[PDB]
DNA sequence: TTAGAGAATTGGAGAGTGTGTTTTTTTTTTTTTTTTT
DNA sequence: CACACACTCTCCAATTCTCTAA
């Protein structure tokens, strides 16, 4: 598991920042370390569970991100230019180049 | 059935053989006869020499150190048939009759392999008799157990009884019996429970730490939890180290119960102590014989006795005779005064030695740490205000609220080893304060609202705050402390390494003869593993001079400390300076082994204030 | 809800949810006896949006500087973090009593530990005890988009 | 499982022991039966519990030793196994219990009724063409009381000397009374009602916890097959006052490196409230089991916790006349000075102004009678003795180190708030003794200056907006800096008090341990007579009793002197005399509050001397108090 | 057409099975940050 | 562990249904 929260530059000033479980599996555990910002791709997914229902008292849903792919938000973040899960990354006809 | 009322029988032989064991059982019925019934009371317990069993049946002996479960309850049945054929009384009353009250097993010497401590025992030592050595922490509170409850059938007139079985009150597993009393009998008639018919035992819980100077290189201590109750409950206080007996013993299921999945955790164990026996020599008091009597008492005879005893003081250590003989007056403390309207006046001298470093303040307080009948080593931050008063637990046997007790605590009737002294917090402080004024700590935490004894002799050490002593600086520049601590102090010396070339030659010599030391039996270079007295006759000196005097202030005295008193103050002086020219006087006449405080002595207390005071 | 049955596989729909989690008591499939054993069709069920936002009488408004009473409103569907922490705001919505749910026997969870009420099936032995809330269906506040094609039509 | 076995004892014999007891027994020997007589006023309603004296059935025992038939050891039976004696004694007493002589009322009462209509309901069904439980009709508690020495009972236990061995008996237990709870209503018998059988139901309860009944029971309700519904019905259920207290041992009985032990007292019926916390105390009573019920009791194990039934309580701590006793021997103003603190020796001017802080001033409307004292200079002077002096002499009084305000505190000890009210509301009308008065919190400090200035404090946490009544005569002291008082200096640069606190005292007083040989001698010889000597040396005069001197100042008081028109005279003609030398150092100047100080001051010299109204003879000496402390800041 | 004897279905007694329950929670040390010292 | 509550299973008899003769 992965607590995601929101990054400080986003949340808007004075109010507080949201957090989602995410969660890791085969060949995408130990990806990111605590304090990145990243940048997940995942189904997003609910399940009942009873704790919520009953402290919240109403029929309410757990809700966790199964993660699909991560990529770390590195560089200058603004620009088009750059896809792919790692922007330091090269391909043959860049190592060529 | 078959073997255990073999094993009966073979120990009555032993019971008859060694006729010493039914003169000790004779002993105790007759002075319970005498004390309860015909006018403080003795156990139904016998200690058996474990070398007079092995001489008369090695089978059994072995039995009993490997196989106790099996061997011990024979033998106690086997003595208990003893104790009932020689109880003789007129009418006995109903408690009496219905006790379930049997004799109690203890044993003496030659453990072999079986001498252990909480580190070296180990799982091949379960279900054998151990002996284990260590020091005691975390005593638990006492509670009664039940083993025996009592009913009255009404409608009947019969009274019934029950039996009951715990992991820790038997060698042997029996089925455990759920604690809950019979409501109705067998036949539908209501049962009331007779209490006071009913029987209950007392029943506590121990920790017994390995002792710190025997584990082993970056190792911490290890400890075992033993089991302790009828009268063996309340032999023993946290600090204490002791030798206890006992049958290791394993307890639970150990996750072998499919209401757990772990499969990685293993059994309890405990130690079902069978008895007790105190120490205080790295034995918790020296047994004094009519040579050791004659001995102390012709000693103290000698005019030279102040020299001879404060030189016997840390004989390594060159130099210091007048702060050495303080530590002698402060070990044979002064009187304490229980006077009325609450004035109760200390009788313990406490000592401050603030100075240069390098003069031996610590390896005098190391020696005082080890001479003294209780002592308890602190250091300035190794101490909270907290652990040297007391701290709030939980007792996990019974899930209460409790206090543990602090350094200043364990300490009562002791001295305290304060070294570092000048580098306590100033909120730890506080805390010496209180116990040094009133003997006593105050808390009022955690719904917990009490006064404890405290009733100790504070020795410390530190350094100026300059780390040498300042020559040209007064003394509330130089010492850290407040004055109003100060003033509770008896005997503030300052010392100081000043350069002397014959006194630095005379320590040198002294240092490189210390040094050249070689220890009896080993070999060079092997790696350890006109008159002075002997530590030993010296801890029995100090011990004698505290169970059989408190001398009496008299006039002779009183001429000369009245006298000393208004010179020293009419050119710090105090109205409490008085106080410690008295105790210092009296604490001189026990050294003397004497009944009365002679003009000597309130000249001797005179000379050595007036050393501490302008350094003579 | 929607819900599919594990022992004959009918399905079961637009089951309403009061306070607890509820599951079909009977099977619509007449040839089933079954009473419970009931999986969630997460497809075909329908999700409300929700969130709990507390607030507290107004500073200005306490009349003699005493405690801050508080009340818990809710919001669904539009109406979530149309308010914010500090702000001041005017709800508009039903009163409503919420029931302590753990004593009412929800699925899979202990009852928790002032007197209630009692004696309904739902309870056996157990009280009934409940709080006041709020169920607001609006709310309004009373406490950059540089465009010029966007900022002409925003203005009237 | 269940076994049976021969006991030296027969309840049926002392049953009978015990009711030829009850019976026959009168104290004649002091010159009706005794206890016939005490179960008369039980009868007549005029008492509410039976207390059984064991040195009484000795005397029965002796008696019947002397007449040759053996009584049959019944004190040794009920020291031994005391609990179940208190059934035994309770149906003795019931098969001899007295019809009434003066009338009851009885009809104010509900049992009276419902036990009625039940005995009604009976014969009108059993004509037809125990009856309930008798603890119910109980309106009595039953107590032991123990030996006296001339035996287990007799000798006081420390808490630690109550082994596992002494549970069912009868002890006595010395301590401390730690802790008290609220009286809370235990039952004993629940009553119930049937809703469709209208019959009545009773469930006895003697356990921590209890069932209840629910479903109806009635012959009438179970023969008709219905199914009736139980409803608890407190009106007739029986209850007890039950109140749990905690007892520690004395510091004298713990043993060196030992923590002082405790025990749980549980005190039932008319008992209650006779135990408060800090009382040494006497408590026999009957040591017993706690067994823990339901799922506990299994995992507890054997492991039994434990509870003492109080049963008896020893407390172990003319007027009108006693005054005039006083008044008669004359010169009482100086002799009563004389006996504050008679262990100290000299510094009579502290103590003639210590005696005007228990007398004080008079207040009026608000303006305040009450008088601030605060004591200066050297340690080792003995002040927190001499104010330790006052705290014991004074009526209302308190000591509290600064070592105080009151406030909200959230959870002590059981689980609920509290506002505490800190030292200066204990001292509500009498005398605040604030010793270390220097080593004070801010926010304690500056809470002194509202009790001086509004005669309150305020509170304004946790919605508490309140103000709390705290009109209390300050007596206070401080020690200086550096360890000893520097003559060349101010008590204002000795010691950390603002001249805005410590001019709001009516006097401020500096007094030193000064050396001087004779003064010194003096003081050494009596410090060397007290290690000779465990008692206080000869004072060479005889000083008043407190409880004497207490007697005297309460009367002396209510009196509240008024003014005479030569005193408002006078006391100008003085005090513009002090004003036009303080003009010509230190801060002693003459505020307006010296004016008011020497009105309170001579207001509490004529209290002292019992009057309406008392001449300038009076007014002279209050100016004395006041020079002779401004010429004790200079010297 | 009434009324009484014999056949089928439902209610609920009561026997049987299965589950959860103790319960605490401040205190005392160690740390890392703000600010009021 | 053991003792209450929650919940299901099974048997037995009580009531009502249905058919026959008085
Ligand atoms: N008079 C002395 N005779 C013999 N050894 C001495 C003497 N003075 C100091 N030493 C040795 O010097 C070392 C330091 O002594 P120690 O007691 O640790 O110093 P200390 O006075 O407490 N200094 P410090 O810890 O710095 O405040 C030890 O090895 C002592 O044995
Ligand atoms: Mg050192
Ligand atoms: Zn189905
Ligand atoms: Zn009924």
């Amino acid at each position: 598991r992965v607590t995601l929260q929101e990054a400080p530059g986003t949340v808007p000033p004075g109010r507080l920042p949201r957090h989602r479980e995410v969660i890791l599996l085969a060949d995408l555990v130990d990806v990111s370390k605590p304090g990145e910002e990243v940048e997940v791709t995942g189904i997003y997914k609910n399940n009942y569970d009873g704790n919520l229902n009953a402290k919240n008292g109403f029929p309410v849903f757990a809700t966790i991100i199964e993660a699909n792919s991560i990529k770390r938000r590195e560089g200058n973040t603004a620009n088009e230019g750059e896809e792919g899960l790692d922007v330091f990354s090269w391909t043959e006809e860049e190592e060529r180049e | 059935d078959a073997v255990f009322g073999d094993r009966v029988r073979r120990f009555q032989e032993f019971l008859d053989t060694f006729t010493s064991y039914r003169d000790s059982v004779r002993s105790i019925q007759v002075y319970n006869s005498n004390n309860a019934a015909n006018y403080n009371i003795l156990p139904h317990r016998i200690i058996i020499s474990l070398d007079d069993l092995r001489e008369f049946d090695r089978s059994f002996w072995s039995g009993i150190l490997v196989e106790p479960a099996y061997f011990i309850p024979p033998a106690e049945k086997a003595l208990t048939d003893l104790a009932d054929s020689m109880d003789d009384v007129p009418h006995p009353n109903a408690s009496a009759v219905s006790s379930r009250h049997p004799w109690k097993l203890s044993f003496k010497g030659s453990f072999g392999a079986h001498a252990l401590s909480p580190r070296t025992l180990t799982a091949q030592h379960l279900n054998k008799l151990v002996s284990v050595e260590g020091i005691v922490t975390k005593t638990s509170l006492v509670r009664p157990k039940l083993i025996r409850s009592v009913h009255y059938a009404a409608k009947t007139g019969r009274f019934h009884y029950r039996d009951y079985t715990d992991a820790t009150t038997t060698l042997t597993t029996r089925i455990p019996t759920p604690a809950i009393y019979p409501t109705e009998d067998t036949e539908g008639n209501k049962l009331t429970t007779e209490y006071g018919y009913s029987t209950f035992i007392d029943h506590q819980r121990i920790t017994v730490q390995e002792m710190p100077e025997m584990a082993p290189a970056g190792q911490l201590p290890r400890s075992i939890d033993v089991i302790l109750d009828d009268d063996l409950v309340d032999k023993t206080k946290p600090g204490d180290r002791v030798n206890v007996v006992g049958v290791f013993k394993s307890l639970g299921a150990g996750g072998m119960n499919q209401s757990n999945s772990n499969t990685l955790i293993g059994f309890k164990t405990l130690i079902l102590g069978n008895t007790v026996y105190p120490l205080h020599a790295r034995a918790a008091r020296q047994m004094l014989t009519d040579f050791d009597i004659r001995n102390i008492n012709k000693l103290s005879k000698k005019k030279d006795i102040f020299d001879i005893l404060s030189q016997s003081l840390a004989p390594s250590i060159y130099g210091h005779d007048h702060i050495k003989k303080a530590i002698l007056l402060m070990l044979m403390g002064g009187v304490e005064k229980n006077l009325e309207n609450g004035s109760h006046l200390r009788g313990d001298i406490n000592i401050l030695m603030v100075g240069d470093p390098s003069t031996a303040k610590s390896q005098l307080l190391r020696f005082v740490l080890n001479t003294a009948s209780l002592a308890i080593a602190t250091t300035g931050r190794g101490s909270s205000g907290v652990g040297l008063t007391a701290a709030v637990t939980t007792d996990r046997e019974t899930g209460e609220r409790r206090l543990e007790a602090g350094a200043m605590v364990l300490a009562d009737r002791g001295v305290v080893c304060i070294d570092e002294f000048d580098k306590m917090t100033d909120v730890d402080r506080v805390a010496i304060h209180e116990v040094m004024e009133q003997q006593t700590v105050t808390i009022a935490k955690a719904g917990i609202h009490t006064t404890l004894n405290a009733r100790c002799s504070v020795i410390a050490a530190a350094n100026p705050v300059f780390g040498q002593y300042d020559v040209n600086r007064d003394p509330h520049q130089n010492i850290a402390l407040p004055d109003s601590l100060l003033s509770r102090f008896d005997l503030l010396f300052v010392v100081t390494d000043d350069i002397n070339e014959i006194r630095d030659r005379s320590i040198s010599e002294h240092v490189l003869r210390t040094h050249r030391y070689l220890p009896p039996g080993y070999l060079e270079g092997e790696p350890v593993r006109p008159k002075l007295v002997t530590i030993p006759f010296l801890r029995k000196y100090v011990q004698y001079a505290k169970e059989r005097v408190i001398p009496q202030l008299t006039q002779e005295a009183i001429n000369v400390i009245v006298k000393n008193y208004t010179d020293l103050r009419n050119d710090p002086i105090t109205a409490r300076t008085l106080e410690t020219l008295i105790r210092l006087a009296t604490a001189h006449a026990k050294v003397r082994l004497s009944k009365t405080v002679n003009k000597v002595d309130a000249k001797v207390a005179a000379n050595l204030l007036r050393f501490a005071l302008l350094g003579e | 809800a929607s819900f599919t049955c594990d022992m004959c596989r009918a399905i079961v729909d637009n089951v309403e949810q009061s306070f607890k989690y509820t599951e079909p008591t009977f099977c619509p499939n007449p040839s089933c006896e079954n009473r419970a054993f009931w999986t969630l069709n997460v497809t075909r069920s329908r999700f409300l949006d929700w969130q709990k936002v507390r607030i507290q009488e107004n500073a200005n408004e306490i009349p003699t500087g005493s405690m801050p009473r508080t009340l818990d409103v809710i919001l669904r569907g539009d109406s979530v973090e149309r308010a914010k922490p500090g702000d001041r705001c005017k709800f508009t919505g039903v009163e409503i009593v919420v029931p302590d749910v753990t004593q009412l026997g929800l699925p899979g969870v202990k009852p928790s530990s002032n007197s209630g009420v009692t004696g309904l099936r739902s309870l056996g032995v157990r009280d009934l005890t409940y709080k006041i809330s709020f169920l607001a269906c609006h709310v309004i506040s009373i406490g950059n988009e540089r465009d010029q094609e966007v900022f002409l039509n925003s203005l009237s | 499982a269940l076994p049976s076995i021969q006991l030296p004892v027969d309840y049926n014999n002392l049953f009978n022991e015990i009711t030829d007891f009850l019976v026959t027994f009168k104290q004649d020997t002091l010159s009706g039966p005794k206890y016939m007589a005490m179960l008369q006023k039980v009868a007549n309603r005029e008492l509410n519990s039976v207390i059984i004296d064991l040195d009484d059935i000795l005397q029965y025992q002796n008696e019947k030793f002397l007449q040759g038939t053996q009584a049959d050891d019944l004190v040794s039976a009920i020291q031994q196994n005391a609990n179940h004696f208190t059934e035994l004694f309770c149906r003795a007493i019931d098969n001899n219990m007295p019809l009434p002589t003066k009338e009851i009322d009885y009809k104010d009462d509900v049992l009276d009724v419902i036990l009625n209509q039940r005995r009604l309901r009976n014969e009108r069904m059993l004509s037809d063409r125990e009856l309930f439980p008798p603890n119910l009709t109980r309106r009595y508690f039953l107590y032991f009381k123990p030996l006296s020495q001339n035996a287990i009972s007799s000798k006081p236990l420390s808490v630690r000397q109550i082994k596992g061995d002494f549970l069912g008996q009868l002890i006595t237990v010395r301590g401390i009374i730690t802790r008290v709870s609220d009286v809370k209503p235990a039952v004993e018998v629940i009553a119930y009602t049937c809703d469709q059988c209208g019959y009545e139901v009773f469930q006895e309860v003697n356990s921590r916890t209890f069932t209840p009944l629910s479903e109806c029971t009635s012959e009438e309700c179970s023969q008709n097959q219905t199914k009736g519904q139980l409803f608890m019905s407190t009106r007739a259920s029986k209850f007890s006052a039950f109140q749990e207290c905690k007892i520690q041992e004395l510091s004298q009985q713990v043993p060196v490196g030992h923590i002082p032990r405790s025990l749980n007292i549980h005190v039932n019926g008319t008992l209650v409230r006779s135990l408060s916390p800090g009382d040494i105390v006497d408590v026999t009573g009957i040591f017993l089991p706690a067994p823990y019920t339901g799922f506990k009791a299994l995992k507890a194990g054997l492991l039994t916790e434990t509870y003492l039934e109080a049963q008896f309580v020893r407390q172990h701590k003319d007027v009108e006349e006693r005054v005039m006793e006083l008044i008669t021997s004359g010169d009482v103003y100086n002799r009563l000075a004389k006996s504050i603190a008679p262990e100290i020796y000299g510094n009579l001017d502290v103590k003639k102004a210590l005696l005007l802080l228990l007398v004080g001033g008079v207040d009026k409307r608000k303006i305040r009678g009450d008088i601030n004292v605060c004591l200066m200079g050297d340690p080792g002077v003995a002040k927190s003795q001499l104010l330790k002096a006052i705290c014991k002499i004074s009526p209302r009084g308190v000591y509290t180190t600064g070592k105080l305000t009151a406030a909200v505190m959230k959870d002590p000890v059981t689980d609920e708030m509290i506002l505490e009210g800190g030292a200066l509301v204990l001292a509500d009308n009498g005398i605040c003794c604030i010793d270390e008065f220097d080593k004070m919190d801010e926010s304690d400090r500056t809470a002194i200056h509202e009790v001086m200035e509004q005669q309150t404090i305020s509170i304004s946490k946790a919605g508490i907006n309140t103000t709390l009544n705290a009109r209390t005569s300050i007596l206070a002291a401080a020690n200086p800096l550096y360890g000893r008082y520097n003559p060349r200096l101010s008590p204002l640069d000795n010691i950390n008090l603002p001249a805005a606190l410590l001019s709001r005292f009516d006097i401020l007083f500096l007094m030193l341990d000064i050396p001087s040989r004779d003064d010194d001698e003096k003081l050494a010889e009596h410090v060397t007579y007290v290690h000779m000597h465990n008692k206080q040396p000869d004072l060479d005069f005889t000083p008043v009793e407190p409880s004497k001197m207490r007697e005297y100042i309460a009367y002396a008081k209510t009196k509240r002197p008024v003014m005479s028109e030569a005193v408002n005279d006078y006391v100008v003609q003085a005090y513009i005399r002090l004003r036009q030398d303080s003009k010509r150092f230190s801060f002693g100047q003459a505020t307006p509050r010296t004016l008011l100080g020497i009105i309170r001051l001579s207001q509490a010299l004529a209290k002292l001397r019992l009057a309406d109204m008392v001449d300038i003879d009076d007014v002279e000496e209050a100016l004395r108090l006041v020079r002779v402390s401004k010429e004790s800041l200079y010297q």
